[PDB]
């Protein structure tokens, strides 16, 4: 007699874990996320990524 | 011993110079400022903003060409320099055709506003733009989760990038006395002096536990 949907919408953020490839086909798993201060830096003192 | 030397290459991005330090005290103590300077500062920031016709951050409102999350990451973007309090409330009043700054928000007189050269959103028709803001104070970064309301994530670090170098000074004493540099890079909130004495202030504060 009566059908009601609802429409959710979630916005969910990375996690270790996650299942994450590049481009050539080097697919990987995020281990853990570190912090900035422990990242390695470059001599102008821009910290990498990944 | 004799003092930091600070030098203004920058209006956002200042030197301090620190010198003359004994032999083996360069790489610790500037690893050590560069890591309390990265991780350790707390600021100000946008955790919550209020709009009358806005309900969820998924709708779409009349008269503005970006969405609700472009405004929400360019109110997430800039940086706010609170002198007193602990909370805080910013109105911005905007209608009709032309961009929206950081500079058009109604401002108090302890709270300093950046003169934010990037726009928040663009407006077109003549539709008034009420929204409300809230000022909290913390340190590190905050998520949305773990704290027609709407909710922003945070991140209280005043400081960009800190670099360091050690370099060899010429003095006559009895061994080879090292200096180094510290170029600190701002947001333009925080002062690259009271920066570093904070710093010094948490580092004496955690090494008070021995004794």
């Amino acid at each position: 007699l009566k059908m009601v949907k609802v429409f959710l919408a979630v916005k969910r953020r990375i996690q270790p874990g996650d299942k994450m490839a590049g481009r050539h086909g080097n697919k990987g798993v995020v281990s853990n996320v570190v912090p900035v201060e422990d990242m390695p830096y470059m001599a102008t003192g821009e910290s990498v990524d990944i | 011993p004799r003092g930091p030397q600070i030098e203004r290459l920058t209006d956002n991005r200042a030197k301090v110079v620190i010198e003359p330090l004994e032999r083996g005290y360069g790489h610790t103590l500037g690893n050590a400022l560069r890591r309390v300077l990265l991780s350790s500062i707390p600021g100000f920031a946008i955790t919550e903003v209020e709009i009358d016709g806005v309900l969820h951050e998924y709708t779409t409102v009349e008269g503005l060409q970006e969405d609700v999350l472009d405004v929400l990451l360019n109110l997430k973007d800039v940086a706010i320099r609170m002198h007193s309090g602990d909370s805080a409330t910013l109105s911005l009043s905007k209608q009709g055709p032309g961009t929206v700054t950081a500079a058009d928000i109604r401002t108090d007189h302890n709270v300093e506003i950046i003169n934010g050269d990037h726009v928040i959103c663009h407006l077109t028709k003549d539709t008034a733009l009420n929204m409300r803001l809230k000022i909290e104070r913390g340190f590190g970064y905050q998520p949305a989760a773990a704290r027609g309301r709407l909710m922003l994530d945070a991140s209280f670090s005043p400081v960009r990038r800190v670099a360091y170098a050690v370099e060899a000074a010429r003095v006559e004493q009895r061994t080879d006395l090292d200096k180094l540099v510290i170029d600190i890079e701002t947001n333009g909130t925080i002062d690259a002096e009271e920066a570093v004495r904070t710093a010094a202030d948490i580092l004496s504060d955690q090494l008070s536990v021995f004794g």
